[PDB]
């Protein structure tokens, strides 16, 4: 029975939340970061490395934490994924502001010098930016297939991981269209070798007993195009029945006189029909997905058929080829041959069931991390080096700034170095002697040193082919700055109930 | 420790910041791993004692208290309360591993147990569980690989019975039924081959059913090629036995339609309730005359019938049935080729079904009686009818025939078999540790934990009957130096030597390369997680 | 690593599940209370039990089979649930013998925790009684007889088999009068096991051997208004007909009239269908019938009118059997004079028994029933004649089906001691033991099956001991004087099957329950 809403006690209140959101999430953070399995409450439990899906399935009622996540959804939108970064480092920026609202640090000011030090930064990283595109980007590939590799470092893939990278590189070449996250998919294949994994221009989906009519299709055919039908065709007694039998008999006709090679029907195409649907004497299918569609639209433009005996010139229009082989002793459904087949799908191709996370962990970030080293330009190293020099920039320059607002800097250049101890506690290294090593290196030694993940120990992450886009670790700081000035700004909070 | 911290505020001043922190809990890392595993030691060894031959049985009971005895581990642990999650992930973990294997429930259970546990107090030394899992991950190679080292294969042939009975009388001997050993590995090499597919694929579990009531004797069990339903028939006065049964299908009441739109009809002279009676009348006899057309000796309903209609179907002496269940009708007529017949007028010649040979069974003073069908020509259902001591025996009996099943299942779909009885497991010992001497010493730590976690079913195996342990590790490992077999174990029931092929212990290679890759995975992702947050 | 000091745990509000060793002591006991309550009640000197509902309602039973007393009573032990389940299926095969199995269960149990006290593993346990079974069903086959080829052997062998059975019941006085009656229903029934086919009144006052078995039957309904109140050789007629409240079973129809005429109407059509339908009764030639609903004031009036018998509120099960013993058939149609079938009878009265009236039924047509006046004092007295007969008949039935026999009364048990006993003495180990104790329960057995009467049982079990080393597998104890005899002579005989069916089941039993190891409890409800 304690009530709390003053001002200074509610903006402690508030940043108190943003604390407690941020240790509910500070572990997800590296490519080596932990998880947690999360029950919805309806039995499905949920395991997501990702910070950002996390905060999407999390829910919290404090409006606070309310914004805070909001703003993190925002970012996440945007560019990349530095939800935990910049959460953590908004959270940083109010647990070390504590000490100076506990007191009577009036809010505007540390607004203020908040705003004069996130503009010190994004001006001081312009110094240090590094632009490597003209360095043998576009052609003579292998600083890009370096980065590539820094996606999947230290793994006993790396025979496969070479190959893959190679991959998804002339798949960036092939797709260099400012590639995103759908309009690449990977399927998932049961059986053989790692290394037998190999790109086709399509997609693939297995026929299930509700998905295809029956086998030997005319895979080499010309001109086999996507026909979607919202008709039935699957399977007072002389009223409905005979109704039926007509239904059926002029369903059979039309499917024969469209001559489409690939049919899709809104109703479940049983197996059991085979031998009775066997004589259509082309490809029908059903049930179609709605990712198999959206596939395929874009791809050579399937059709859409919308009454008893729609035709349309798309059922059978023009798409190059047809794939349907056998894919692990089971038939599939290529839905392959088009020309503008804007969408590659990795074959999932290994032995091991349990391997789709390891694959949407591996996979998905070697895509993202060349497509973000090819769209921007200037970039500096990465494993907390830029944190730790804007660190050493801001902490340098508070000592400079006569007023209250050499405190705030402080603060603000003391909240800049969770990226490298959050890097390091994901690691499970003690977090104290390897930022010891690195901030004395990097305020001493060299203004690139960063954390590395391999052998545990402090390293020039330049070197390491550690790359990020310093567009997007501006905008990011810029978000997580505007992020704390906004919660600071709080000072009473308004409910005012209906009820 | 207690209420976290202990400050209420910074100054002095009245101040609150958690809602009831006194009565909640807050676990951050190692503690909360130390929760789970402590919740995987409750789980694996209450499981362990379900292991071997000498492996006994478990009495669990939910909320609801249904009698539940079992030996299978996937069975005990399927209904009891369950209340941490990652024991419920375990549980699933069983549930994954019997749906696609099948056996071995009860490796998997004390093998991601002993993992678990020695991998606590591996942390309890202060290392961080990536380290951990790594380490696991290549003993899991290395074990695989050791595997692969030591494979066979058998026959895939449909008449191949011997090595397949073998195999699932050293699969049932761990169980309660083993008076009758041969007898029903006969019965289920009978029920397995009696309807079967070559072509790679499987056998649909709702074509198949098998139950069994009380009374007998455990040696009366047989095969039953046909349909067996808990109804009798409409007439008791008719006579039980009927030969060349044409099976009339039927799934609708012997009652006037009515639609469901809400109308409401008037009746104000006498001409019109004569004319009402008079219909119902002709409808009635339309009906029978309908039903006669056929000449059918066997007509099924689904919802029941009146007396009327009950006397005038005894009147033409036509054999019925009624509350006859849909999913039995479905049945009845998949197993005897018969159509669906949902009203009156779709009563044809081409929608009835026909039965070998329709017998019912009394066992005497017991007040309820039964009717089977059999011997169908073209029967798409098998089942067992099991008699017994009391229910339990017999519910024993039915997971005894689906272990069966599915080893033989497992034998069929893939031919690569191995075998175990501490062989396999002592071998993998060996192998895990020989790549721990070669191997770096930070991993080589998890490598030596790993092989003395796996090292739990020898444990498992001796202390449910009671020979020594490490005496017993040292004779296998000495005659396994001395040569290599994948049948060098454990003698559980004194046969003399340490040699399964001489005792025919036979289990699938596939369902003991599943365990430990899942064992595995499942340790690893379980030391991905170290937070709790209870309110 | 377990749950006996463990600083935190796993369960729900009330939950504490129990570790394996007091599980087996749980379970045990609960095993041991089932057959103390089951116990008592064996041999001739059975003692009758009451029982009596923890709630309000008190439910009261007096019955000497414990079958019906383990069928009522709250169940906590699931092992007691196992027992049960056991004694049921004994007794839905058999008559007699599940109080037996039940008690040599309850005493295995006890022998199994005892062997537990003294440090063996149950499964040795389960492999010595495995063996000593075995030994013990090829002793029995040993002496095992079987005379049902002669019909006067057969007779015989029923007599002392349902006298056995009936002693240690309370009929034990007039024993003789009752085995000759159900000698006579079993051969009335043809060898039929349709025991729906039998049924016994329960009627009050008299005593207990004025009890026959008449030919006839008793209708328990009512004469009616102006119906005659004697009709002789009549026609059986059974109907399905509601001829009450008779409207179509179409509900969709509604009265919607603008004048009271129309109404008066069709209620003249109701009485004229009514009358018809009476007429359509009337015209298959009946002058008694059976019906299973109520009759309404107009057909009972038009029957005296017409001098017709009417029968109402005869259920299924009576008018099936009686169509099965006398020709009848049941109708719903009345179209058909020639397709539905009358039975044949000869006597129909009344009588007056007490100050209750009866109708009387003689004369019967085929004779496949059997129907037993019974003067019981009180209600629970006349419960136990009924299940004492209903017994008598299902052992007689199962010797019918299947004829071997065997001389028991302690002597085929004493049989088993000696078999085990050698197979002890024959091989070493803990399942020779194991299966000493067995053997020892098995005698325990006898124990209370002379102590009923306050007999000695070491002398005894000492003296059939060294009567069965001279080989004299017919020397059992007689009640009557405490020592051996001819069980044979004495009369004392029991079937093959029955007792092969209760000692391997009292074996699979035990050898269910001894594979349980631990119980686990969830949180409980209340
Ligand atoms: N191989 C590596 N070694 C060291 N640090 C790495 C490596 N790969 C990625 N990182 C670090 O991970 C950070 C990006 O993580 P992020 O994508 O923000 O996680 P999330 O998606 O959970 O928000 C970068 O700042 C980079 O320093
Ligand atoms: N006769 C036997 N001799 C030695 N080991 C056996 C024997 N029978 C079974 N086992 C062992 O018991 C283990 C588990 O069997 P069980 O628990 O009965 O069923 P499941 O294999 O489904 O867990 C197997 O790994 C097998 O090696
Ligand atoms: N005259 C007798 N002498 C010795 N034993 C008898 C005698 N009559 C019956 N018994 C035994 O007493 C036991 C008790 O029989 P009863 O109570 O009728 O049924 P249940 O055997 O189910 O208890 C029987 O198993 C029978 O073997």
């Amino acid at each position: 029975g304690t009530d709390s809403s003053q001002g200074i006690p509610q903006l402690v209140s508030n940043i108190s939340a943003c604390q407690v959101i941020a240790e509910a999430v500070r572990t997800t953070l590296g490519p080596r970061g932990m998880d947690k399995l999360i029950v919805d409450g309806r039995g499905k439990a949920t395991i997501s490395n990702d910070g950002a899906t996390i905060l999407k399935l999390l829910d919290v009622v404090h409006p606070a934490a309310k914004t805070l996540v909001d703003i993190a959804k925002s970012q996440d939108a945007e560019v990349g994924d530095g939800t935990t970064s910049v959460t953590l480092l908004a959270a940083e920026f109010l647990k070390q502001v504590k000490p100076y609202v506990e007191e009577g640090l009036h809010p505007q000011i540390i607004i203020r010098a908040f705003r004069t030090a996130t503009q010190l930064a994004v001006n001081k990283i312009k110094e240090i930016a590094v632009t490597v595109k003209k360095a043998d980007k576009v052609e003579q590939r292998k600083l890009l297939e370096k980065c590539a590799m820094t996606a999947l470092s230290s793994k006993l893939i790396s025979q496969q991981k070479a190959f893959f990278a190679k991959m998804v590189v002339d798949a960036v070449m092939m797709l260099d269209d400012l590639l995103q996250l759908k309009m690449i998919g990977i399927k998932k294949v049961q059986g053989g070798a790692l290394e037998d994994s190999q790109l086709v221009a399509g997609v693939a989906f297995k026929k299930t007993f509700s998905y295809a009519g029956f086998e030997m299709q005319p895979k080499k055919y010309h001109n086999p195009k996507i026909a979607l039908l919202n008709v039935e065709l699957e399977l007072d007694y002389q009223a409905i029945v005979d109704a039926e039998w007509n239904i059926l008999y002029d369903k059979l006709e039309k499917i024969h006189h469209s001559g489409a090679k690939v049919v899709l029907s809104k109703l479940p195409i049983g197996d059991v029909a085979t031998q009775y649907f066997a004589d259509r004497d082309m490809f029908c299918a059903g049930r179609v997905p709605e990712e198999d569609l959206k596939r395929t639209m874009m791809a050579c433009g399937g059709s859409i058929q919308t009454s008893v005996n729609a035709l349309s010139a798309d059922v059978l229009g023009r798409c190059q080829v047809f794939e349907e082989t056998q894919i692990g002793g089971e038939r599939y459904n290529f839905f392959t041959g088009c020309p503008k087949a804007k969408t590659c799908t990795f074959i999932l191709r290994g032995g091991a069931e349990q391997f789709m996370e390891e694959t949407e962990r591996s996979l998905h970030d070697a895509i993202m991390i060349v497509r973000r080293a090819i769209k921007n330009d200037s970039v500096v190293a990465g494993g907390g080096a830029i944190e730790m020099e804007l660190s050493k920039y801001l902490r340098d320059y508070s000592r400079t700034i006569p007023g209250k607002q050499q405190l705030l800097i402080g603060a603000y250049a003391k909240a800049l170095e969770i990226i490298p101890r959050q890097l390091c506690d994901n690691a499970g290294f003690d977090a104290t002697n390897i930022l010891n090593k690195l901030r004395a290196r990097h305020a001493q030694g060299g203004t690139w040193y960063g954390v590395d993940i391999n052998n545990e120990d402090i390293a020039d992450n330049f070197e390491a082919f550690v790359w990020e886009p310093a567009m997007v670790r501006i905008n990011a700081l810029t978000a997580a700055s505007e992020a704390a000035c906004l919660i600071v700004s709080v000072d009473e909070t308004i409910k005012n109930p209906r009820s | 420790a207690s209420m976290g911290t202990l400050a209420f505020d910074e100054y002095g001043r009245p101040f609150l910041i958690i809602k009831d922190q006194d009565r909640k809990s807050r676990l951050m890392g190692l503690e909360a791993l130390k929760s789970h595993i402590m919740a995987a030691k409750a789980v694996a060894n209450t499981m362990r004692t379900s292991l071997g031959p000498n492996g006994l049985d478990k009495m669990m009971v939910d909320k609801d208290g249904d009698v539940t005895v079992t030996n299978d581990g996937a069975t005990i642990l399927s209904m009891m309360d369950v209340d941490h999650q990652i024991a419920k992930l375990m549980v699933e973990l069983s549930k994954s591993q019997d749906d696609e294997i099948g056996d071995g429930t009860t490796g998997v259970v004390v093998l991601a147990g002993a993992l678990l546990e020695e991998a606590e107090q591996l942390l309890d030394r202060g290392i961080h569980p990536i380290r951990i899992a790594d380490g696991y991950e290549q003993a899991a190679r290395v074990a695989i690989e050791h595997l692969d080292k030591i494979s066979d294969s058998v026959l895939v042939d449909i008449k191949d019975t011997e090595p397949l009975i073998q195999t699932a009388k050293t699969t049932l001997g761990s169980k309660v039924v083993n008076s009758c050993h041969r007898q029903m590995a006969e019965i289920a090499v009978n029920a397995v081959l009696t309807v079967a597919d070559m072509e790679r694929r499987d056998v649909d579990f709702e074509l198949i059913k098998v139950e069994g009531k009380v009374g007998g004797r455990l040696e009366d069990t047989k095969l039953i090629k046909g349909v067996i339903v808990d109804k009798d028939f409409s007439h008791p006065q008719m006579p039980k036995k009927v030969e060349d049964a044409k099976i009339a299908i039927l799934t609708c009441p012997f009652e006037p339609p009515k639609p469901k739109t809400k109308h409401k009809l008037d009746v104000t002279s006498v001409e019109d309730y004569k004319a009402l009676q008079k219909y119902e009348k002709e409808k009635f006899e339309e009906m029978i005359q309908q039903i006669k057309e056929t000449g059918a000796n066997l007509a099924i309903c689904q919802w029941g019938f009146d007396d009327e209609a009950n006397h005038l179907l005894l009147q033409n002496n036509l054999p019925a049935v009624r509350w006859v269940g849909g999913p039995e009708i479905e049945l009845i007529a998949i197993a005897t080729g018969g159509r669906i017949v949902p009203r009156f007028s779709e009563l044809t010649a081409e929608k009835l079904g026909f039965a070998g040979l329709v017998q019912e069974i009394s066992f005497g003073t017991t007040k309820d009686k039964m009717l089977v069908i059999e011997q169908c020509k073209n029967s798409r259902a098998v089942t067992i009818f099991i008699r017994g001591g009391n229910k339990m025996i017999i519910e024993e009996a039915k997971r005894s025939l689906h272990d069966a099943l599915c080893v033989i299942r497992n034998l069929i779909r893939d031919n690569r078999v191995v075998y175990g009885g501490g062989a396999a497991e002592i071998s993998c010992a060996l192998a895990v540790s020989q790549e721990a001497d070669k191997c770096p010493t930070l991993e080589q730590y998890a490598m030596r934990a790993f092989a003395d976690a796996l090292e739990v079913i020898p444990m498992a195996l001796s202390e449910n009957s009671g020979m020594n342990p490490i005496q017993t590790m040292t004779e296998v490992r000495a005659r396994q130096v001395k040569e290599m077999n994948p049948a060098l174990g454990i003698d559980c029931l004194h046969k003399g030597t340490n040699d399964m092929k001489q005792q025919h212990v036979i289990e699938t290679l596939i369902g003991k390369k599943q365990q430990i890759s899942l064992a595995t995975q499942m340790v690893r992702m379980i030391l991905k997680i170290d937070d709790i947050r209870k309110p | 690593a377990s749950l006996s000091l463990a600083p935190v745990n796993i369960f729900k509000a009330g939950a504490d599940e129990e570790r394996a060793e007091t599980a087996r002591l749980t379970s045990f006991i609960g095993a041991i209370a089932i057959g103390d309550l089951v116990k008592s009640t064996l041999g001739p000197k059975g003692m009758d039990k009451i029982l009596l509902s923890s709630g309000r309602d008190a439910s009261l039973m007096v019955t000497n089979d414990g079958a019906t007393i383990l069928k009522n009573i709250g169940v906590d032990n699931p092992a007691a649930k196992v027992l049960v389940d056991m004694s049921r299926v004994q007794d839905d095969e058999v008559g007699d013998g599940t109080t037996s199995v039940t008690v040599l269960a309850a005493e295995l149990l006890r022998e199994a925790e005892s062997l537990i006290a003294k440090k063996i593993h149950p499964q040795t346990i389960i492999a010595g009684w495995r063996e000593a079974t075995k030994a013990a069903r090829e002793a029995l086959l040993s002496s095992a007889v079987d005379h049902g080829s002669d019909e006067v052997k057969f007779r015989q062998d029923l007599m002392n088999i349902a006298g056995t059975t009936l002693s240690s019941k309370l009929l034990t006085h007039h024993k003789d009068h009752f085995t000759k009656l159900a000698v006579e229903a079993v051969l009335r029934l043809k060898g039929s096991g349709n025991l729906e086919a039998i049924h016994i009144i329960k009627k009050l006052g008299g005593s207990l051997a004025d009890s026959y078995l008449d030919e006839g039957f008793l209708l328990d309904k009512k004469i009616g208004v102006n119906q005659p109140k004697r009709i002789e050789n009549a026609k059986i007629l059974i109907a399905n007909t509601g001829m009450d409240t008779d409207k179509i079973k179409i509900f969709g129809s509604r009265v919607r009239v603008d004048s009271t005429a129309k109404v008066a109407e069709i209620e003249h059509a109701e009485k004229e269908k009514m009358k018809e339908k009476v007429e359509r009764i009337l015209k298959h030639g009946i002058n008694c019938f059976i019906n299973r609903q109520l009759i309404y004031n107009y057909p009972e009036q038009l029957f005296g009118a017409a001098g017709v018998m009417a029968i109402e509120h005869a259920d299924f099960a009576g008018v099936e059997r009686l169509a099965l013993v006398t020709g009848g058939e049941i109708a719903s149609t009345f179209d058909h004079p020639e397709l539905v079938k009358l039975g044949s009878c000869k006597l129909i009265e009344e009588v007056m028994i007490g100050e209750d009236k009866l109708i009387h039924f003689s004369g019967v047509a085929l004779g496949e029933a059997c129907t037993i006046v019974l003067r019981g004092a009180t209600q629970q007295i006349l419960d136990e004649a009924e299940r004492s007969l209903h017994d008598a008949l299902c052992v007689l039935a199962q010797t019918v089906k299947d004829s071997r026999t065997v001389y028991g009364g302690g002597c085929s048990e004493m049989l088993m001691a000696h078999a085990v006993t050698q197979l002890a003495n024959r091989t070493p180990g803990k399942e020779a033991v194991a299966m000493e104790s067995y053997a020892k329960a098995l005698r325990m057995l006898p124990t209370i099956i002379a102590d009923n009467a306050g007999y000695d049982s070491a002398d005894l079990v000492a003296q059939l001991r060294a009567a069965h080393s001279e080989g004299n597998t017919t020397a059992g104890l007689d009640m009557r004087e405490g020592t051996i005899g001819d069980m044979a002579i004495l009369g004392i005989t029991e079937s093959f099957q029955v007792k092969r069916q209760v000692l391997l089941s009292a074996a699979e039993a035990a050898e269910v329950i001894l594979r349980v190891d631990n119980i686990i409890k969830a949180a409980p409800r209340k």
